[PDB]
C-alpha cells in the first residue's frame, strides 16, 4: 500500500 | 523471519523526446508484486504476483492515481533540481526514490526508510528516527528546510509506523504460500581443468529463495576470501535466484578445499566437496 | 555526472540439456545512468522476442535489469548477450557458457 502526502516538492 | 516492503521509483528526463519516463515497482522481500510504467499504452499499476490480484478495483484506482501524481511531482522536481545545480536543460538527469519498512518475526516495525538520489548520488534521506533528515549538499539543504517547514517527516512517520507495517502484514498473510516459504539451494561442485597444474572448483547454488545466501571456499579450514571469485546473486526468472563461488586450486589438492553454504532455508549450514 | 559500467551475466534458468526447452538470461546490473541496450544473440544474430524486467535499483542506487527469452539449447548453436552503455566505447559481447 503506497504512501502519498495527504504537496511535497523538492 | 523478518520481512520488508519497498517501493522504488525512477524518473529519467529525455529532452527533445517528450516528458520524463517514470517507472515504479513494489516489492515484498525479494518478490515483485506491482509495477507502473509511464510509457505503457494505458498506464495503470498492474499486479505482478498472484496474492495481490484479490485486491479490489478501488485499491487499483487509488494506487494508479498515486503513481500518476508521483510521476508529475518528479517532473517538477527534475526542473527544480536543474536550478539548484545550475545545469542546462539539454541533458538527461535521473531522480530515484525508495521508501518502505522492515518488520520482525512478530510483525512490529524494525525500521522505516525514505531516501532520494539525484543522478545516482545521495540527495536527502529520512533518518532512522523518522523525524530528521540528512541532506548531502547545500542544494539538498534547500529541500530539507522546505520539508521541515511542511512537516513531511511527521506524515512519513505516521505512514511507516501505521499503514506500511499493517499492509505488509496483510500481504504476508495472503501470499504466505510463497512469501513465508524459504526454498533451499540445490548445491553441487564442478571441476574445470585449466592447465596441467591448475583446475577451477566451482560451487553452485541454484533455485533458492530468498536471495540472501553465503558461499565460502575453505582450504585447510581457512577462508579463501582473497582468491575466491564470487558472482553477484542473479535471478533465475522463476522467483528463485542463483549464485556460484569459484577457486583455482593446484591439481591434486582438490580435497584440501571445502565449500560452505548457509541459507535460511537450510536446517544446517552445508559443506560440499568435489568427487570425480 | 557519475557513470558506472554494467556487470553482465549470461546464463540459463535451468541446467542446459541439449534438446530441452529452457530460458536464456542476460542480467545487467550495477550501472548508471539507466539507458542501456541489451540484445540476446543466436549464432551472431539478434533474437526477436526478448522480454525484460521493469527497471529497478540496488541499495547504492545502481540499476539492474533481466533480459530473457525462451530457447532450446543444442551442441552447435552459440548464444551471447550484447550490451551497449554510455560507459562503453564499443558494445560488449558476452558468450553463453553453460558452466558459468
Amino acid at each position: 500500500k503506497r504512501w502519498i502526502i495527504l504537496i511535497v516538492r523538492m | 523471519g523478518s520481512h520488508s516492503m519497498r517501493y522504488f521509483h525512477t524518473s529519467v528526463s529525455r529532452p527533445g523526446r517528450g516528458e520524463p519516463r517514470f517507472i515504479t515497482v513494489g516489492y515484498v522481500d525479494d518478490t515483485l508484486f506491482v509495477r507502473f510504467d509511464s510509457d505503457a499504452a494505458s498506464p495503470r499499476e498492474e499486479p505482478r504476483a498472484p496474492w495481490i490480484e484479490q485486491e479490489g478495483p478501488e485499491y487499483w484506482d487509488r494506487e494508479t492515481q498515486i503513481c500518476k501524481a508521483k510521476a508529475q511531482t518528479d517532473r517538477e522536481d527534475l526542473r527544480t533540481l536543474l536550478r539548484y545545480y545550475n545545469q542546462s536543460e539539454a541533458g538527461s538527469h535521473t531522480l530515484q526514490n525508495m521508501y518502505g519498512c522492515d518488520v520482525g518475526p512478530d510483525g512490529r516495525l524494525l525500521r522505516g526508510y525514505h531516501q532520494d538520489a539525484y543522478d545516482g548520488k545521495d540527495y536527502i534521506a529520512l533518518n532512522e528516527d523518522l523525524s530528521s533528515w540528512t541532506a548531502a549538499d547545500t542544494a539538498a539543504q534547500i529541500t530539507q528546510r522546505k520539508w521541515e517547514a511542511a512537516r513531511v517527516a511527521e506524515q512519513l512517520r505516521a505512514y511507516l509506523e501505521g499503514e506500511c507495517v499493517e499492509w505488509l502484514r496483510r500481504y504476508l498473510e495472503n501470499g504466505k504460500e510463497t512469501l513465508q516459504r524459504a526454498d533451499p539451494p540445490k548445491t553441487h561442485v564442478t571441476h574445470h581443468p585449466i592447465s596441467d597444474h591448475e583446475a577451477t572448483l566451482r560451487c553452485w547454488a541454484l533455485g533458492f529463495y530468498p536471495a540472501e545466501i553465503t558461499l565460502t571456499w575453505q582450504r585447510d579450514g581457512e577462508d579463501q576470501t582473497q582468491d575466491t571469485e564470487l558472482v553477484e546473486t542473479r535471478p533465475a526468472g522463476d522467483r528463485t535466484f542463483q549464485k556460484w563461488a569459484a577457486v583455482v586450486v593446484p591439481s591434486g589438492e582438490e580435497q584440501r578445499y571445502t565449500c560452505h553454504v548457509q541459507h535460511e532455508g537450510l536446517p544446517k549450514p552445508l559443506t560440499l566437496r568435489w568427487e570425480p | 555526472m557519475i557513470q558506472r559500467t554494467p556487470k553482465i551475466q549470461v546464463y540459463s534458468r535451468h541446467p542446459a540439456e541439449n534438446g530441452k526447452s529452457n530460458f536464456l538470461n542476460c542480467y545487467v546490473s550495477g550501472f548508471h545512468p539507466s539507458d542501456i541496450e541489451v540484445d540476446l544473440l543466436k549464432n551472431g544474430e539478434r533474437i526477436e522476442k526478448v522480454e525484460h524486467s521493469d527497471l529497478s535499483f540496488s541499495k547504492d542506487w545502481s540499476f539492474y535489469l533481466l533480459y530473457y527469452t525462451e530457447f532450446t539449447p543444442t551442441e552447435k548453436d552459440e548464444y551471447a548477450c550484447r550490451v551497449n552503455h554510455v560507459t562503453l566505447s564499443q558494445p560488449k559481447i558476452v558468450k553463453w557458457d553453460r558452466d558459468m
